[PDB]
């Protein structure tokens, strides 16, 4: 995600990845894997819907 | 600190944005202002008119 991010958006995004403690279970992949956080900021209305 | 100190500063610049915005809403009201300046500076001879028309 973070490769695809900053190639599409090839400007500067920051990114505040943070792990997560333990597996949390999926709907279609019905299991529980470890996960992070994907928050993201940027300018721009058109950006932030891209 | 480099990423969340990045994070910090990209929401203050987000604040900084809309500050410059208020003050172009400022810049905006003092036109405002202006055009209300020159309408009294038009009513000063509204009633200097209207003192020349008293006059006759």
């Amino acid at each position: 995600l973070e490769q695809i991010l900053w190639r599409v958006l090839r400007g500067n995004l920051f990114f505040k990845t943070v792990e997560i403690e333990q597996p949390v279970y999926d709907v279609k992949t019905r299991e529980y894997k470890h996960k992070n956080a994907f928050i993201v900021f940027s300018h721009g209305d058109l950006i932030i819907k891209r | 600190s480099q990423k969340n100190g990045i994070a910090t500063l990209l929401q203050a610049e987000k604040e900084a944005h809309e500050i410059v915005s208020k003050a172009r809403k400022y810049r905006q009201d003092k036109l405002k202002q202006a055009k209300t300046d020159a309408a009294k500076e038009i009513d000063s001879y509204k009633i200097q008119k209207d003192k020349e028309l008293k006059e006759f």
